[PDB]
């Protein structure tokens, strides 16, 4: 009922530029908190962003400078802006929900990112 | 607070008609009468204990000293018989009395 | 003004209810409102009142925390809220005016104005 | 979330009493409360509750005037006024809280969590 | 008051006082984004929201 | 008698305001009064 | 903050009563998400705001804690039950996990 | 008043057996604002009640999946999946419309 699909991930080189997308069906994007995470090969999950639904934006230590998180409020859908791509970026990106004291509720597939 | 009213009383048309209404030291505080006849809203016809507003014959007398409140009606004719209800006022509290009829031969 | 009632009808005990008094003019901004139902075998029961302003707000013992009586003097209209009806608030009600702006100056006045009643009936 | 209900013991025909719900773990400044009893072996029966803020004091009939119920909304204590008990309130008394912190969701519905009940025994 | 329902005091026609409020050494987050609170005791506001 | 129970016919509606001041009151005993504007 | 889940590596066989440990470094209190992942799937929430049973979630997970201190108590394991455990701060900024729990039908 | 009356007044049922309770208003409790007002609680024997459905068909946090409930208007059924040794105790429907708030009288649903 509640599912999140994404694209837009692949084999870039280092430094490019890339977008992901993350359609939603049954959410609205356009007033719910739409986190990014991040799940390198052998490793576990990390934050990468939020967006909050007034709009405001967030992003962690490891990625200002370089992502940026957006939206389309007609096609209820997430994206994230990719570029200044390091080697370490190559991993696989989930979107999930954000409700505070609730947790990462719904999820989605997950989509790989390989760097080279 | 309460008010006692008869429950009813009865004058032959075209005398002089007398109905009390008491209360604990009323007569220190308004009291307005009201006129019900059958079938029909009730109608102001005394207030502020004294007074008689606009479009009542002066028939309609009240009066109030110490604990009872009373209204005569002078030359009392056939639509007289109506229920007559004392009213007060008492801490902002609406309190109505008893109600007593007045029947007319 | 010129006063008329509506909301009146068949519910059963504990159900809800919201009446009103409709005025004619623009004078009902002048009014202290007043609710008094009538019982369908004795005479006259003080239900709540209203200030002109409506920031003065009593009821009767025996109904508070259960009626919500409201105006509106834009909307020239008068309402009461009827939740938990119950086994006795069988009656017909009259919206009546005081007169008086606030609750202060009531006792020297009267209810004057009465609309026409609406019944209203709980029973199983 | 713990339900601490205080007070209780063996009171008088006729005498006074006074019951404490101490609730810790959740917010209890946006959710109502509830009061149900259980005299020995005859069922749940309700007796009362209260909104956010109080104000809103429900009774039952058997209560009607009898009971009074408060809150201390600093100290998220609950609390419920007792006199001229008789016989039929000898029971164990629980203290509820309802499921949540919206409208229609009723005050006086859904009890999400209950407590551990004391006895109120009345006899001589 | 919870950060929802913040208290807002009106405060006019008073005399103020931001000397001991300087003196207070209690406010571990006193920064300042209207005036100075050197020159705030010397300064005369048309209303101040606590 | 020495009552004067006074309603107030002035206005509807009063809120969010800034002044409000108390003191004895002013006022065949004439009475006078100038009233003036300037600068606040 | 730094959340330190102990221990990483983890073996028990069918029915036996599991006891993993994410340690609050600091102490938040009521700030605690149960994340299992299967391997090389999506997580899913188990005990949000660590003691309460997120909703579909089978009745033999349990969750306790709090302050300093939080655990995650499984009393009585399936062999389905292998999985990676995660442990999330709540009401944060920066969501801090663990490093990872790898629970092992063994 | 709404009185309640539930039905069958008992219901010794071997575990492993499924199970059903049936519970009827006097007057309906439907549509306050689109759902039907009826709640199901299990008092377990010694310890006190907590909801296993609200609004006649959902059920509350963390209840075992054999329990469901279903009925409109004025009739109510709960649908326990499999009678197990946990489940002994008595079942409680409460009409949450009016202020007057009815339990039902108590059926145990018991192991024979």
């Amino acid at each position: 009922e509640v599912q999140l699909v994404e694209s837009g991930g692949g084999l870039i080189q280092p430094g490019g530029s890339l977008r992901l997308s993350c359609a939603a069906s049954g959410i609205i994007v356009s007033s719910n908190y739409m986190t990014w995470v991040r799940q390198a090969p052998g490793k576990g999950l990390e934050w990468v962003s939020v967006i909050y639904s007034g709009g405001s934006t967030f992003y962690a230590d490891s990625v200002k400078g370089r992502f940026t998180i957006s939206r389309d409020k007609s096609k209820n859908t997430l994206y994230l802006q990719m570029s200044s791509l390091r080697a370490e970026d190559t991993a696989v990106y989930y979107c999930a929900r954000d409700l505070g004291p609730y947790g990462m509720d719904v999820w989605g597939q997950g989509t790989t990112v390989t760097v080279s | 607070y309460e008010l006692t009213q008869p429950p009813s009383v009865s004058v032959s048309p075209g005398q002089t008609a007398t109905i009390t209404c008491s209360g604990d030291k009323l007569g220190d505080k308004y009291a307005c009468w009201y006129q019900q006849r059958p079938g029909q809203s009730p109608v102001l016809v005394i207030y502020q204990d004294s007074k008689r507003p606009s479009g009542i014959p002066e028939r309609f007398s009240g009066s109030n000293s110490g604990n009872t409140a009373t209204l005569t009606i002078g030359g009392t004719q056939a639509m007289d018989e109506a229920a007559y209800f004392c009213q007060a006022w008492d801490s902002n509290t609406g309190v109505f009395g008893g109600g007593t009829k007045l029947t007319v031969l | 003004v010129q006063l008329v009632e509506s909301g009146g009808g068949l519910v059963k005990p504990g159900g809800s209810l919201r009446l009103s008094c409709a005025a004619s003019e623009f004078t009902f901004s002048s009014y202290s409102m007043n609710w008094v139902r009538q019982a369908p075998g004795k005479g006259l029961e003080w239900v709540s009142s209203i200030s002109s302003s409506g920031s003065q707000i009593y009821y009767a013992d025996s109904v508070k925390g259960r009626f919500t009586i409201s105006r509106d003097n834009a909307k020239k209209s008068l309402y009461l809220q009827m939740n938990s009806l119950r086994v006795e608030d069988t009656a017909v009600y009259y919206c009546a005016t005081n007169g008086g702006a606030h609750s202060s100056t009531w006792s020297f006045y009267g209810m004057d104005v009465w609309g026409q009643g609406t019944t209203v009936t709980v029973s199983s | 979330v713990q339900l601490l209900e205080s007070g209780g013991g063996v009171v008088q025909p006729g005498g006074s009493l006074r019951l404490s719900c101490a609730a810790s773990g959740f917010a209890f400044t946006t959710y109502a409360m509830n009061w149900v009893r259980q005299a020995p072996g005859r069922g749940l029966e309700w007796v009362s509750a209260i909104s956010d803020g109080g104000g809103s004091a429900y009774y039952a009939d058997s209560v009607k005037g009898r009971f009074t119920i408060s809150r201390d909304n600093s100290k998220n204590t609950l609390y419920l006024q007792m006199n001229s008990l008789r016989a039929e309130d000898t029971a164990v008394y629980y203290c509820a809280k309802t499921r949540g912190r919206g409208l229609y969701d009723y005050v006086w519905g859904s009890k999400d969590y209950w407590g551990q009940g004391t006895l109120v025994t009345v006899s001589s | 008051a919870s950060v929802y329902a913040w208290n807002r005091k009106r405060i006019s026609n008073c005399v103020a006082d931001y000397s001991v409020l300087y003196n207070s050494a209690s406010f571990s987050t006193f920064k300042c984004y209207g005036v100075s609170p050197t020159k705030l005791n010397d300064l005369c506001f048309t209303n101040v929201y606590a | 008698k020495s009552w004067m129970e006074s309603e107030f016919r002035v206005y509807s509606s009063a809120n969010n305001c800034t002044f409000e001041y108390v003191s004895q009151p002013f006022l065949k005993n004439l009475r006078e009064f100038v009233f003036k504007n300037i600068d606040g | 903050i730094q959340l330190t889940q102990s221990p990483s590596f983890l073996s028990a066989s069918v029915g036996d009563r599991v006891t993993i440990t994410c340690r609050a470094s600091q102490g938040i209190s009521s700030d605690l998400a149960w994340y299992q992942q299967k391997p090389g799937k999506a997580p899913n929430l188990l005990i949000y705001a660590a003691s309460t049973l997120q909703s579909g979630v089978p009745s033999r997970f349990s969750g306790s804690g709090s302050g300093t201190d939080f655990t995650l108590t499984i009393s009585s394991l399936q062999p389905e039950d292998f999985a990676t455990y995660y442990c999330q701060q709540l009401n944060s900024d920066l969501y801090t996990f663990g490093q990872g729990t790898k629970l092992e039908i063994k | 008043d709404i009185v309640m009356t539930q039905s069958p007044l008992s219901l010794p049922v071997t575990p492993g057996e499924p199970a059903s309770i049936s519970c009827r208003s006097s007057q309906s409790l439907l549509h306050s604002n689109g759902y039907l007002y009826l709640d199901w609680y299990l008092q377990k024997p010694g310890q006190s009640p907590q909801l296993l459905i609200y609004l006649g068909s959902n059920r509350a946090s963390g209840v075992p999946d054999r329990f469901s409930g279903s009925g409109s208007g004025t009739d109510f059924t709960l649908k326990i999946s499999r009678v197990e040794a946990e489940d002994v105790g008595v079942y409680y429907c409460m009409q949450a419309l009016q202020t007057p708030g009815t339990f039902g009288q108590g059926t145990r649903l018991e192991i024979k």
